């Protein structure tokens, strides 16, 4: 619960970064500048925000892989410890597994 | 015209501790139920603030003299005062405080405020001689002996009095913060009724922004102005003044610090963490929490 | 299957503006047309506050050799609101006018007048060969040619201490290797263009988050509530819904930020009522379809929105349109969410609570 | 001008979201029949009341499951 | 003002180059060709436009 | 099979993106521009493709 929340929080906070632009607010850039320089500032904002989103998605993919490994282990334990009696040492619990 | 008082005698300085005091609102943005980190000129936690009495009896004779020593103003000032008879009236700010360079005046009489900015030729002993009338004595009449002359004033500001009327131990604390940034003299203020605490109270009270004067002048020093109850013609043996100066005022200096302010749902800054104070506060600031797990 | 196709983004109506009621007029004739233009070593600076600025008149004059705005476009100056303005005026020759710009070096740039590299504002300059020139020479304008160190941005310290460029100070005596800091310039009507006088006015805009005192000539339309509008509060533009707020903004608090990067509340300047800004609406749009090899009928899921913002079925996953809800339970065919699944059966699209399996008592 | 970066990001996030439901189904949907315990809980002295569903309670959960759902924020 | 990305009298009222302009602007002195002793008012110039 | 094919197709189609440059074709930029500006365009292309 925490890590994902942390990730999301970080992503939202990355919207406060200017990434070298005069402002982090798109509307303030568009309210002050004409298209030639407004586009120059908006490109910096786009680069920063796209990098932030890509970083978030990469971390999400890795974390999802770890969670998938955990879920596969949980399914295996459901099959072998709940639906049967396992002889594998320490796979279900500590001691000789009964159920 | 002002009247010269007795010698300062060069009182030895005294110090006391600032128990988490001087926190103010660093912006004009509303926040609720948040922990927000701001880098600004704050009074560092547990700093050594110098305190001066209103009246001091140092001689064995029974001499009651004003304690209004001159202090510098670098990067802002925290100014507290505990009083119960309104012996404090205002301040002057500037660098030379004479006919050479302009200076700022804030005074609070019984009616309203007077705030001016010009080249006052301040004398060494400015104050306000105070008296009551013989029939009503409901409010306090004052005769100001602050400056000899004032010319080339380009500012004037009058509003509700900065200090309330304090007329047996109903002492109250009054906190102020002065900053001179971008030609802006920002004053933040707060008042607290206190019970049975002579020194600075341990606790939290944020200073709401009081005013922001775009004076655009240069400040490196300042003074403090008081009210004289006894007579300079006939100094009384005792008790003529305000009880030999039980009321007092404390001065501390702001520093560039990063603070973690806690805003409740009502928008009030209830507590703060000084990040650079000690390792535990640094941990609290890196975790952005007031409680730290093992 | 079910496919995320679009994102529905309910649109704004009747753009409103809420500029302050100020109806003054700016002093663009007593500062911009002053009979006395000070030298660059002591440039005339005026603070501009509480007045209504119309930069269209100034920008549309065709009388200027230079008009360079940084951080702002001259045409968009009319829509903006500023907390304060600064007007710095002086006179310099043409070849040095290029040094009135952020990130410029030179004699005047580092010794007389230095704009900050973070400058936001407009520099205006025009030729005054017909006003400042003298037939015998006007030596009343003083520049600084030597100094102990360069200027910080917006630094004005008037000094006459002659600086010692040699190995021994002269202690205030004009002698060998001790030049006089103030250089005068021989303005002539016959001077070359690079040496003819130009009057320069620099406007610095305080784009702070403070109650705007200087604003453009805009009209404040009536306030609209519980509606998706394009709003412009004190030059701050945006798009969203304004609603009653019970927040307590203390008399110094103008904006409101519980997210710290978006103004979720705002104090209207005309009527000091504080209104919160919640964006209009948004959410994913999913198309539930069987194979086109079976049918062309579709259902639409508007994710995470109530069935008012858009065969209407409110599921925990959002609003479903085009599928009939049935009381029966089946195996999941197309997963919708929160226990709800969809299928195509005789021939309509049905939505149902999925069945986990047949009941069995041992 | 950046092409299909946003579409790639959306596709990856959608894949993760689908994989979450796949994980849950693989873990918990390991039975074809919804079995129920007999109304009389006579199991030779063994007492499963703390892991069996509590019927006198909404959103039927065992006491242990209720504590577990209360202890995760 | 015959350069792209510029705002000015000519750039706003007489000739406006696009921001995505591809091409060459060439200018050369023509006082020996167009200017007259008595004044050549044969070339107009636009000041006013909504 | 489909995942790898789709990833390769996306990688290939990314070559048609300008990434802010005047063109997505390197040869056109080289044939139209001198080295000082060609480098400016090629840098944007390089950043996007990398
Ligand atoms: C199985 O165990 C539960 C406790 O886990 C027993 O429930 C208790 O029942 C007694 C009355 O017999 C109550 O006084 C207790 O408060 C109950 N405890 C709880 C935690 O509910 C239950 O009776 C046991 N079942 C059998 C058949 O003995
Ligand atoms: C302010 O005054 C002090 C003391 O008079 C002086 O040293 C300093 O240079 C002054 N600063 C400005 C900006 O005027
Ligand atoms: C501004 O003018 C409007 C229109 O008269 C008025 O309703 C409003 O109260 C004024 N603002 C203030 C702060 O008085
Ligand atoms: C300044 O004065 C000149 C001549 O008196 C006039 O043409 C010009 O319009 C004036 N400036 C403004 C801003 O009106
Ligand atoms: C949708 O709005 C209705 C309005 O009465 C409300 O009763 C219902 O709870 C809302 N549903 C959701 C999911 O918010
Ligand atoms: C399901 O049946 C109940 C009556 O038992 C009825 O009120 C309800 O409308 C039915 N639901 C649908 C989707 O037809």
């Amino acid at each position: 619960v925490n890590q994902n929340a942390q990730a999301l929080n970080t992503l939202v906070k990355q919207l406060s970064s200017n990434f070298g632009a005069i402002s982090s607010v798109l509307n303030d850039i568009l309210s002050r500048l004409d298209p030639p320089e407004a586009e120059v500032q908006i490109d910096r904002l786009i680069t920063g925000r796209l990098q932030s989103l890509q970083t978030y998605v990469t971390q999400q993919l890795i974390r999802a892989a770890e969670i998938r490994a955990s879920a596969n282990l949980a399914a295996t334990k459901m099959s072998e410890c709940v639906l049967g009696q396992s002889k594998r040492v320490d796979f279900c619990g500590k001691g000789y597994h009964l159920m | 015209q002002c009247v010269n008082l007795t010698t300062r005698t060069q009182l030895p300085p005294a110090y006391t501790n600032s128990f988490t005091r001087g926190v103010y609102y660093p912006d004009k943005v509303f926040r609720s139920s948040v922990l927000h980190s701001t880098q600004d000129l704050f009074l560092p936690f547990f700093s050594n603030v110098t305190w001066f009495h209103a009246i001091h009896v140092s001689g064995t004779n029974g001499t009651k003299r004003f304690d209004n020593p001159v202090l510098p103003f670098n990067d802002g000032v925290y100014f507290a005062s505990t009083e119960k008879s309104n012996i404090i009236r205002g301040w002057i700010f500037g660098t030379t405080l004479d006919s050479k360079t302009q200076s700022l005046l804030i005074v609070n009489n019984a009616t309203n405020v007077v705030i001016k900015v010009c080249e006052f030729q301040f004398c060494n002993d400015p104050f306000l001689g105070v008296y009551y009338h013989k029939n009503n004595k409901s409010w306090m009449e004052s005769e100001f002996r602050v400056y000899s002359s004032a010319n080339n004033c380009t500012f004037e500001y009058v509003s509700q009095p900065f200090l309330m009327d304090l007329e047996g131990n109903f002492k109250n604390l009054r906190e102020f913060v002065f900053k001179n940034i971008d030609g802006y003299f920002k004053i933040y203020s707060k008042h607290t009724p206190i019970n049975l605490v002579r020194d600075l109270p341990q606790g939290f009270s944020a200073l709401e922004p009081l005013v922001d004067l775009p004076i655009g002048i240069n400040i490196t020093r300042f003074q403090t102005l008081l009210a004289l109850h006894r007579s300079y013609l006939t100094p009384g043996d005792s008790s003529s003044g305000w009880t030999a100066g039980a009321a007092a005022y404390y001065v501390g200096y702001l520093q560039p610090r990063t603070f973690l302010l806690k805003y409740n749902e009502n928008g009030t800054i209830t507590d703060a963490v000084d990040c650079a104070l000690d390792p535990l506060s640094e941990t609290k600031c890196t975790l952005k929490s007031f409680t730290v797990e093992k | 299957g079910i496919y995320q196709t679009s994102n529905f983004r309910v649109q704004p109506t009747e753009s409103i503006v809420r500029f302050p009621n100020i109806t003054n007029l700016c002093p663009f004739g007593e500062v911009f047309n002053a009979t006395r233009f000070a030298s660059v070593y002591a440039w005339n600076r005026k603070r501009i506050s509480n007045c209504v600025a119309d930069y269209s008149v100034l920008y549309n004059s065709a009388s200027f050799s230079t008009f360079k705005c940084y951080g702002v476009s001259p045409t968009k100056l009319n829509d903006l609101c500023f907390t304060n303005v600064y007007a710095d005026s002086f006179v310099i020759r043409g070849d040095e006018v290029r040094q009135i710009a952020p990130g410029q070096t030179g004699k005047i740039a580092d010794y007389n007048y230095k704009l900050p590299d973070d400058f936001t504002g407009c520099v205006i300059a025009w030729n005054s060969n017909n006003l400042d020139s003298k037939v015998g020479g006007n030596y009343n304008y003083l520049y600084r040619l030597f100094r102990k160190s360069n200027l910080k941005p917006f630094e004005r310290d008037i000094s006459t201490e002659i600086y010692q460029a040699g190995s021994t100070p002269c202690n205030g005596v004009e002698g060998f290797n001790c030049y006089f800091p103030l250089q005068s310039y021989g303005f002539q009507p016959t001077n070359g263009v690079g040496y003819q006088p130009y009057r320069v006015v620099v406007l610095s805009f305080e784009l702070l988050h403070a109650p705007a005192t200087v604003c453009g000539p805009k009209k404040s339309t009536n306030l609209v509530k519980n509606k998706c509008v394009n709003f412009n509060f004190n030059g701050l533009t945006g798009t969203g819904v304004l609603t009653e707020s019970n927040k307590k903004f203390l008399p110094f608090q103008q904006f409101g930020r519980d997210i710290a990067d978006t103004t979720d509340a705002v104090r209207d300047p005309q009527t000091l009522e504080i209104l919160d800004i919640t964006p209009c609406s948004f959410g994913g749009v999913s198309v539930i379809t069987p194979g086109t090899n079976t049918s062309n009928q579709v259902a639409v899921l508007y994710q995470g929105v109530n069935c008012t913002e858009v065969n209407v079925f409110q599921t925990r996953a959002g609003c479903l349109i085009g599928a009939e809800h049935v009381n029966n339970s089946y195996e999941c065919d197309i997963p919708i969410g929160a226990g709800i699944c969809a299928s195509y059966q005789t021939q309509s699209i049905i939505a149902y609570t999925m069945s986990l399996g047949a009941e069995n008592s041992v | 001008q950046y092409g299909s970066f946003c579409t790639q990001l959306n596709r990856a996030l959608t894949g993760i979201a689908v994989e979450q439901d796949k994980n849950t189904q693989e873990v918990f949907a390991q039975v074809k029949q919804i079995y129920k315990t007999p109304p009389i809980k006579d199991f030779g002295g063994f007492n499963f009341s703390q892991i069996l569903p509590d019927p006198s309670k909404p959103s039927k959960r065992s006491p242990i499951e209720d504590l577990l759902f209360n202890k995760v924020t």
